[PDB]
């Protein structure tokens, strides 16, 4: 009865995509050499740079401003 | 000759561990208990 | 030609002229009645060239081969 759990694994490996592929060559890297495999635990985000937007743009959330500011010491 | 009818050590047998590159088909192959 | 090659043989030599009759035949299979390829002695890599161009007509031979030599195992097959 060996056989289907053989048979189990074997379809398996066969539909797992390329990201457990991926996935599962790090934390075989990582536990060789003794890493805690937890924390290895996609990146759905677009941004851009707006030099000198008008004083009129809305001001979206996780939007990171750059400043110039003034020095400490002056 | 029967017819053709219309109708019908000892090693482990695992996956290797270690797949040296992403793509190698995992093939069921003869492997040392250790 | 040259993997086991026996100059002081007249048989094998005689394939040479063989071949040269298919060369001019128009044959791509010209290397094909030497005694070493037939024997399964020596193949070129060449022939992966072969068989990505005729992916252009054949886009099963790929994963025909892979197949027989398992490079890829599909259950069932």
């Amino acid at each position: 009865a060996a056989a289907e759990w053989i048979s189990q694994q074997r379809l398996s490996l066969y539909r797992r995509s390329e990201r457990q592929e991926l996935s599962e060559l790090v934390k075989n890297r990582m536990k060789h050499l003794g890493l805690p495999t937890t924390g290895y635990d996609h990146q759905n985000t677009l941004s851009y740079v707006l030099i000198n937007p008008p004083p009129d743009t809305r001001l979206e959330p996780s939007d990171i401003v750059y400043l110039i500011r003034s020095d400490p010491l002056a | 000759i029967a017819p053709v009818l219309e109708l019908a050590v000892e090693y482990v047998k695992g996956y290797p561990p270690n797949s040296p590159y992403i793509g190698s088909s995992p093939t069921l192959c003869h492997l040392l208990p250790v | 030609r040259f993997m086991q090659f026996r100059a002081k043989d007249s048989y094998s030599l005689a394939l040479s002229k063989l071949e040269k009759r298919e060369r001019e035949n128009g044959s791509n299979l010209a290397f094909m009645f030497r005694l070493p390829f037939a024997a399964g002695r020596v193949f070129s890599i060449s022939m992966l060239d072969t068989l990505l161009y005729q992916s252009f007509v054949k886009d099963y031979m790929i994963t025909i081969t892979r197949l027989l030599l398992g490079l890829d195992t599909t259950p069932g097959s």
